[PDB]
């Protein structure tokens, strides 16, 4: 057996209120820096999917 | 957000308009004049861009509000222009105004009663009322004055008599209504009145030309002076002025003739530039389109971007620095200018200066609000519009998705020990992920331990927030103080303003918390589930159970998932009742599971569940306990009951059967009777052993009597156990026996395990002895096959000189290849079939169930019957690209083989398996198959993405309304119902299964409740509506559909389904009717019945339901199984792409389907397939021969040797007499043009220019006679032409050149006109052809599309069924409804070719959706133009562009799209969000 | 109706919407060999009364635009010649619920 020199849990966050940029005044981007996951528009899509507003909102 | 902080106002709508100079002057807190930005020291200097009047900046208070960086919301300021400039957006428009209008009587140079008749038009379209606007068009009495005035007076008579009509009742409001076709209407007219008035040139009031305007790309316009017969036109139209008393032109000068055009033709462009009626009453002016003034945003918005040490300038600074120094320039130069002038006549220079001023500052303007607009710098810095637009778009990128708050992201691990419903939360996020709990009474014992145990013993809470508003972190603290402030959490507030309010804890997750977790690509809303938190010690990863692997299309090779921790009860209660796993086990794509146990737990429950598996008391009853725990509420009757055993005498056993008897009886309620279901096996009887019934699975009032339980059961498979018990006890009791069977099995697998080994992939000798010997016939198949495809008898031997010649000839084209390796690929694969049916499994050495290879490929736990074969039997023949191996230019397929060996090995057939071995040439082989997958999973451009966005964009407003049809956000009707019965697809299962409904009558009969409804609904109207439809349906059933009785329509279009008991869809009618009649069977067919009607009724489609968005996805993820290549016509999603992205008129592969009678042989059908096939001159030749003989003159003997008469007839349908016709009438006249032009190109140019580089690589009859001498006076170059008019196999004709004609390669010539010839050719049609029938139906399959022209071969075609699959072309002759038909026909096409079923209800939704205009609209920016949010057309592409037809409509973005309700953050009103909660209070 | 030939000239052409109340439809002989409302996928299209338009609009609470559309130049609405406004009843069988009632507004 051969074990590969990568370890997977490298993009391992969590956050719960860090920093946000000036102008959008939204989580800043960055996994070491407190950043947010972002939400896309297929995401966006999916909670309107399920008629599902205010966990859009 | 916080639910202490309501809020009590709410934005309804946003209005589109542009900001006038007066009114930035007044609201502008500092006027911005200075171009640097600091001072010296470091303070910002007074009147520039950091001015504190902006706002707060460098630790300083603003000088406007007064607050600091943080409260202070910033202030906007202002740049006062010293000239006026072009706005960017609008100059366009404004472009159109100036060349539209005359410059003498400053009135449009259009006709001022044709200018009215677009002003009514356009009052009369304020208002939805679009009918009258055409019935303007008939008011009708060079024309006199007195008479042209008449005409307007009538027509504003109209105008405002059929406003007040329509606004006197419920047509029309005040505010006007307005629709996406009134909208389109609108569109047209504007477009209209542009082209008709840029189309005149010469003014028709006064009849003076103007001097044409001319523009460049940049925000500059130029005046073309007048030609000689305008100017003289000016003077003779010069004295009527009297009595009634190239060259840049500047920008003051376009505004002072826009000024009084915009004042003399104000009726009008109130009309033009006013989407619905203007109450606000406001001027139409000119100096919109200019701006006098620019804002300054505040400081907050410009802030200097900070990254480490470096603090770097602002772009947008920068470009505001540079208005400001070309201001103070201008203000130097108009100084300059005022001081002188008594010396003037050379003026060339001060306007040449003004010139310079003015395209400068206009530049410095352009850059900061467009870039793309402005002179290039020696990548320009971006503009507005270019920060709008950055990649894709701030809409995009920052409104419709955005980043978030209380959110984790982790590797996913699995576990079987979690319930399916839950998340397995590693302790790091459950530390820091925390959720609002407001303190009360019944929950201050809780939440006081949790401030105890603080921010890192959980569960705990990192904050508290008082009452007042204010937080306290209780991160710092120690349990001293944390202690003090849990016995001051339910303290009564002192303050009056805030006793309303109570104290909130930011606690810790826990587990009764719901979770969003989320698998990207989010490809259909089942990756997107909402989880039960259960936090799991000492764990550094997500743990999701194995159930959830499929509708997340996730698998453990350390793939990421993303948590969301929603911050409120209303987004709890979502995530928990709407978008939870359990209410996710059934796809909306076909209503099938998308749920079940994947491995482990299938080996295992073949085993558990199978006849030789026995069980002790005490085995029993570990194995019931092991996966139900009364304690964690997975019991029915608070106490585990227990079935008596199958063997009383001599032992005391259990069969392994009883135990998911007894898991049923614990979980399922002892209110309702057990379960009864007949169902199936994938594992066969005969593995069983003799007269075994183990494939018939049964279910006795929820009690297995007969057969296992494979994938088929408890699997994400449709009508399997769990399935049927999702149908009879809901999705809560059979996400309960999901979780119970899970552990069950893994509880089983841990004390019993499951191994795959040697012996389960050896055969026996007698089975090795069979393989042997199939595979010993294979030899011969190989030369047996080149035999056959070479034409040759009695089977020529391998090593034949002739054969070696013929297979040399099949090596050279492509085509005559296809035909040898398809002919050895199937003989070699029947050798294969053979080869597997014999040995597997009657030859395998171990055999189920103990051989494991083979019972995983049964059970459906992994692997298939294929793969067995492979590994036990033979590799087959490796197939690449649908063909062979492929083989040299030497004939030799591996320099290992003979050239041109007719061999079975040497085209690629592997005799070898896996257990065995195989060879270094079949080694190779399968290595060129092997990575041949692997190329086209790297050359695969074909993406879903797009084509999802595109349909998800245009579709997501579409839901169900409250009066049950389908609506789109702007409550435009879409459907009259859903797929024309309103059934939800997540329920449309067993409501065709009318044999288990009887089984389980009781258990439904209990399950939709009657008792609690039959006071609120109708027993009888509808169904005595029922029968008089069928009356009618019966009486006409041999009758066509155009002759079919419309006296009375279906119930469900005259009765609301959920309020009629019987309005039920005619298929549903028709098939539970045809049940009750095929089957005679204490349950009378009559209450069955109104079951059945019962079981509809609670199957109808919610209320709300986003079918929109459910469509687009339903479509788009199953779209993502065809992204692999062909193995003729358009497939997957390019032609997907034909349809729904781009509507082409012009598809790739138009076909018809042309329905042959019955009248019409096998023969005739093919011999009129001929008769249309499109015949080509080439076709027909057999050789040209060229005999260039120079004497006297060029003479050209062209002799046409064709195929014989008969065999080119017999092929082609094409007589000698078609023949003569085209030689003599086409080809000799494109022979002679061709001869010419090529005489021409010799003469143009002699050769290539050296040195100057080119671009990179990267005796006759007297009737023949005269024939001859009437071609003769037709052509300019023959002089002879005889041709075989009895045989008919020779065309000869002489040409005869000049002198100066030289060299010339007449054959090439030839060549190329003969396959540009056409002999016959019925328009746009290439080839009819005669394939195998379509499911029994006779039909002829054509390469291209014209209706007209079948509709003459009535003799042949039934003209009533000729189908297509061109939409555009089927629209253009029979019309919106049957192109309609078309597309849902067709879009069927591509998804039943790759085997996936898509509901119908989709397909119907889209199709009507392409069709809402009686027009074929795409899923695509040109589409999108007809649709009422303006927000929603910004957050798709061109976010400026649709932003600036936005304000020039004055347009009032209603924000009912869920787009506009994002882009505002107001509740979307999709589901949830389709009504109002309103609170009953008791006092007065 | 006036049935034509092969072509009708452009200043003829101007004469057709000349004489209201009348209206006057033009139809090429060679367009009229077969009959498009025969055909399996045009369904039955109904012209509705002033009427049934009032009461459907009415019953869903509709907009005479906020509903499907028709073209006054599509082929089903040419032949049963309808005019701005008509709305027209489609008895279309559907492969999910048999016969559906769906309407269009020709605009
Ligand atoms: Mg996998
Ligand atoms: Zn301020
Ligand atoms: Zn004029």
């Amino acid at each position: 057996y051969q074990r590969l020199r990568h370890m997977v849990n490298d993009k391992f966050q969590v956050r719960s209120t860090g920093p946000v940029n000036s102008l959008t005044m939204q989580p800043v981007k960055g996994r070491k820096r407190h950043g947010g996951i972002r939400v896309g528009e297929m995401e966006r899509d999916a909670l309107i999917g399920h008629g599902t507003s205010f966990l859009l909102q | 957000m916080d639910i202490s902080k309501p809020v009590g106002s709410e934005i309804t709508s946003v209005d589109f308009g542009i900001l006038t100079a007066k009114e930035i002057r007044n609201l502008s807190a500092k006027q911005i004049t200075n171009p640097t930005v600091l001072d010296n020291l470091g303070h910002p200097v007074s009147g520039g861009l950091y001015d504190l009047a902006l706002g707060a900046f460098l630790r300083n208070l603003c000088s406007t509000c007064g607050l600091d960086e943080k409260f202070c919301p910033g202030h906007q300021g202002h740049i006062e222009l010293p000239v006026p400039c072009y706005n960017p957006l609008f100059f366009n428009q404004l472009y159109i105004y100036l060349r539209a209008s005359c410059l003498f009587c400053h009135h449009f140079r259009l006709k001022s009663v044709e200018v009215h008749r677009y002003a009514c038009k356009l009052r009369l379209l304020q208002y939805g009322l679009i009918d009258e606007s055409y019935k303007l068009d008939e008011i009708t009495l060079d024309i006199s004055s007195t008479l042209l005035n008449e005409l307007k007076s009538k027509r504003s008579e109209y105008v405002d008599m059929a406003i007040a009509k329509a606004l006197s009742d419920g047509r029309t409001t005040e505010r006007g209504s307005f629709t996406a076709t009134v909208n389109d209407e609108r569109k047209k007219l504007v477009h209209e009145f542009h082209k008709k008035l840029l189309s005149r040139g010469k003014c028709d009031n006064c009849g003076m030309f103007s001097p044409k305007f001319r523009k460049d790309g940049f925000t500059k316009i130029f005046e073309t002076a007048l030609n000689e017969k305008q100017i003289t036109n000016n003077r003779v139209k010069g004295f009527i002025r009297q009595d009634m008393i190239s060259t840049y032109i500047l920008s003051t000068e376009v505004k002072n003739i826009l000024d009084t055009v915009f004042r003399k033709e104000q009726c009008v462009l109130q009309y033009v530039f006013h989407s619905r009626p203007n109450l606000s009453r406001k001027l139409v002016k000119a100096d919109s389109f200019f701006m006098d003034v620019l804002v300054v945003p505040p400081t907050r918005f410009r802030l200097p971007s900070k990254l480490g040490e470096e603090v770097h300038e602002n772009s947008q600074n920068q470009l505001l620095s540079k208005v400001l120094t070309t201001s103070l320039l201008i203000r130097d130069l108009n100084d300059d200018l005022s001081k002188l002038k008594v010396s003037l006549e050379d003026r060339r220079v001060i306007f040449s200066r003004l010139m310079n001023a003015f395209v400068t500052i206009q530049n410095d303007v352009n850059a900061f609000i467009d870039s793309t607009k402005a002179q290039g710098r020696t990548v320009p810095i971006p503009g507005v519009k270019q920060a709008l637009e950055k990649k894709e778009g701030l809409f995009r990128k920052h409104m419709m998705g955005k980043r978030v708050n209380y959110a984790a992201r982790s590797v996913i691990s699995p576990d079987p020990n979690i319930e399916t419903n839950e998340i397995g939360v590693p302790p790091v996020f459950a530390v820091k992920l925390t959720y609002p709990e407001p303190v009360t009474a019944y929950n201050i014992a809780e939440l006081r331990q949790a401030v105890i145990n603080g921010p890192d013993k959980w569960p705990g809470a990192t904050q508290i927030q008082n009452e007042d508003g204010s937080l306290v972190s209780l991160i710092g603290m120690s349990v001293e103080q944390r202690k003090a402030l849990a016995n001051q959490l339910l303290t009564p507030s002192s303050n009056v303003s805030t006793h309303t309010l109570n104290k909130k804890v930011y606690r810790h997750i826990k587990n009764r918390d719901v979770v969003l977790m989320n698998r990207q690509p989010t490809l259909h809303k089942a990756s997107m589930m909402g989880h039960k938190v259960r936090v799991l010690p000492n764990e550094k990863t997500l743990r999701l159970h194995y159930a959830n692997t499929g509708a997340y299309n996730a698998d453990f090779d350390g793939d990421e998932m993303n948590m969301h921790f929603p911050q409120n009860e209303n987004a709890r209660a979502e995530a928990l009742n709407l978008a939870n796993t359990d209410s996710q086990y059934l796809t909306p794509t076909s209503g099938s599971p998308v749920r079940g146990l994947i491995q482990d737990h299938i080996s295992a429950g073949v085993w558990l569940t199978s006849k030789d598996s026995f069980f002790t008391r005490e085995q029993y009853q570990q194995y019931i306990y092991g996966c139900i725990r009364p304690e964690d509420g997975h019991t029915t009757r608070s106490k585990i009951v227990t079935l008596p055993p199958t063997i009383f005498k001599p032992y005391p056993l259990w069969t392994g059967k009883q135990i998911i008897t007894t898991v049923l009886l614990n979980v399922t309620p002892p209110d309702m009777p057990g379960i009864n279901l007949i169902s199936k096996n994938k594992i066969k009887n005969e593995y069983w052993g003799k007269g075994s019934l183990e494939n018939e699975v049964l279910f006795k009032d929820g009690a297995l009597l007969c057969g296992i339980l494979d994938k088929s059961q408890y699997g994400a498979s449709k009508y399997g156990i769990v399935h049927s018990l999702h149908e009879v006890y809901g999705p809560e009791v059979a996400a309960k026996v999901l979780s119970v069977l899970g552990r069950l099995f893994t509880n089983y697998i841990t004390a019993t395990a499951f191994t795959c080994g040697m012996d389960d992939l050896r055969l026996t000798a007698e089975g090795n002895k069979w393989r042997t010997d199939i595979l010993k016939t294979s030899v011969d198949t190989g030369r047996e096959a080149a035999a056959e495809v070479t034409n040759l008898d009695k089977d020529t031997p391998a090593d034949d000189p002739e054969l070696l010649k013929r297979l040399q000839e099949i090596l050279r084209d492509n085509n005559k290849s296809g035909i040898l390796d398809a002919v050895t690929s199937s003989k070699v694969n029947a050798i294969t079939s053979q080869v597997v049916s014999k040995c597997v499994p009657d030859g395998t050495m171990k055999k189920f169930p103990c051989n494991s290879m083979q019972a995983m490929a049964l059970s459906g736990a992994k692997g298939s019957n294929v793969n067995v074969s492979q590994i036990m039997c033979l590799l087959g023949q490796q197939a690449l690209e649908g063909r062979r191996v492929p083989v040299m230019v030497s004939g030799k397929t591996l320099p290992s083989f003979k050239p041109y060996e007719t061999d079975a090995m040497a085209g690629g057939y592997v005799k070898g398996r896996f257990y065995s071995g195989i060879k270094p040439q079949e080694y190779y082989f399968h290595c060129m198959a092997g990575r041949e997958g692997l190329i086209d999973t790297a050359v695969k451009t074909s993406r879903s993405g797009y084509l999802q966005r595109c349909l998800t964009k245009q579709l997501e407003g579409v839901h169900v309304s409250y009066d049950n049809s389908i609506r789109d956000a702007d409550g435009t009707l879409v459907q009259f119902m859903y797929g024309g019965d309103a059934i939800d697809i997540t329920k449309e299962s067993h409501m065709t299964q009318f044999e288990f409904c009887l089984d389980n009558y009781y258990a439904l009969l209990k399950k939709y409740n009657p008792s609690a409804l039959i006071e609120h609904l109708d027993v009888e109207s509808a169904l005595k509506y029922s029968k008089k439809t069928l009356k009618y349906r019966k009486k006409h059933s041999k009758e066509p559909h155009y002759k079919q009785s419309v006296k009375y329509d279906p119930v469900l279009a005259k009765y609301n389904p959920a309020k009629y008991l019987g309005s039920v869809s005619e298929n549903f009618q028709d098939k539970l009717e045809s049940f009750l009649d095929k089957n005679s069977k204490g349950v009378n067919e009559k209450k069955f019945r109104a079951l059945m009607q019962l079981k509809y009724m609670r199957s109808l489609i919610n209320p709300g339901e986003a079918v929109g968005i459910i469509a687009s996805q339903s479509v788009g993820e199953p779209s993502t199984q065809m992204t692999l290549n062909t193995f003729n016509v358009t497939l997957g999603i390019p032609r997907l792409r034909e349809i729904v992205m781009t509507a082409s008129a012009a598809i790739k592969t138009p076909q018809m389907t042309l329905p042959i009678w019955n009248d019409v042989s096998d023969e005739q059908a093919d011999t009129f397939c001929k008769s249309i096939s499109k015949v080509l001159l080439s076709e027909v030749i057999d050789k040209v021969i060229v005999t260039e003989t120079t004497g006297t003159a060029r003479s050209y003997v062209i002799h046409m040797r064709f195929f014989d008469n008969n065999e080119y007839s017999e092929e082609y349908d094409v007589s000698k007499e078609e023949l003569q016709n085209v030689i003599s009438n086409q080809f000799i006249h494109l022979l002679e043009a061709a001869i010419v032009k090529e005489i021409k190109k010799q003469k143009r140019t002699t050769g290539p220019d050296i040195g100057v580089a080119v671009p990179r690589l990267q005796n006759m009859n007297k009737v023949q006679r005269d024939r001859q001498s009437a071609i003769i006076s037709h052509h300019r170059f023959i002089t002879k032409y005889n041709f075989d008019d009895e045989s008919g196999k020779w065309c000869e004709f002489k040409l005869e050149l000049a002198a100066d004609t030289e060299k010339l390669l007449m054959v090439n010539i030839v060549e190329e006109i003969c396959r540009k010839s056409i002999i016959r050719q019925i328009p746009h049609i290439d080839r009819c052809v005669h394939p195998e029938p379509e499911n029994g139906k006779r039909v002829l399959v054509t390469e291209g599309v014209n209706f007209q022209a079948m509709w003459d071969q009535e003799a042949f075609i039934d003209v009533d069924g000729i189908t297509s699959n061109d939409v555009a072309a089927v629209l253009k002759t029979y019309g919106v409804e049957a192109a309609r038909n078309t597309i849902v026909n067709e879009i069927n096409n591509v998804f039943s070719r790759y085997a996936i079923s898509v509901s119908f209800r989709h397909l119907d939704l889209i199709a009507d959706m392409m069709t809402r205009q009686g027009t074929y609209l795409a899923f695509n920016r040109q589409g999108m133009e007809t649709s009422t949010s303006s927000f929603m057309k910004m957050s798709y592409e061109t976010t400026c562009q649709f932003l600036t037809k936005a304000v020039l409509d004055n347009e009032r973005e209603q924000l009912d799209s869920p787009s506009a309700r994002i882009v505002v953050g107001k509740l979307n009103n999709v589901g949830t969000g389709s009504f109002d909660v309103l609170a009953k209070v008791p006092n007065a | 109706i006036f049935v034509y030939q092969n072509n009708i000239t452009p200043s003829a052409m101007k004469l057709v919407p000349s004489i209201p109340p009348a209206t006057i439809e033009t139809f090429n002989e060679a367009a009229l060999v077969v009959n498009i409302t025969h055909h399996e996928l045009v369904p039955k299209h109904i012209r509705l009364s002033s009427d049934e338009k009032r009461e459907l609009l009415k019953r869903y609470r509709l907009k005479e635009s906020q509903l499907p559309r028709i073209q006054r130049a599509d082929p089903v609405a040419l032949y049963l010649g309808l005019k701005r406004g008509e709305v027209v009843k489609i008895i279309r069988k559907s492969e999910t619920s048999g016969r559906y009632a769906s309407y269009r507004i020709c605009m």
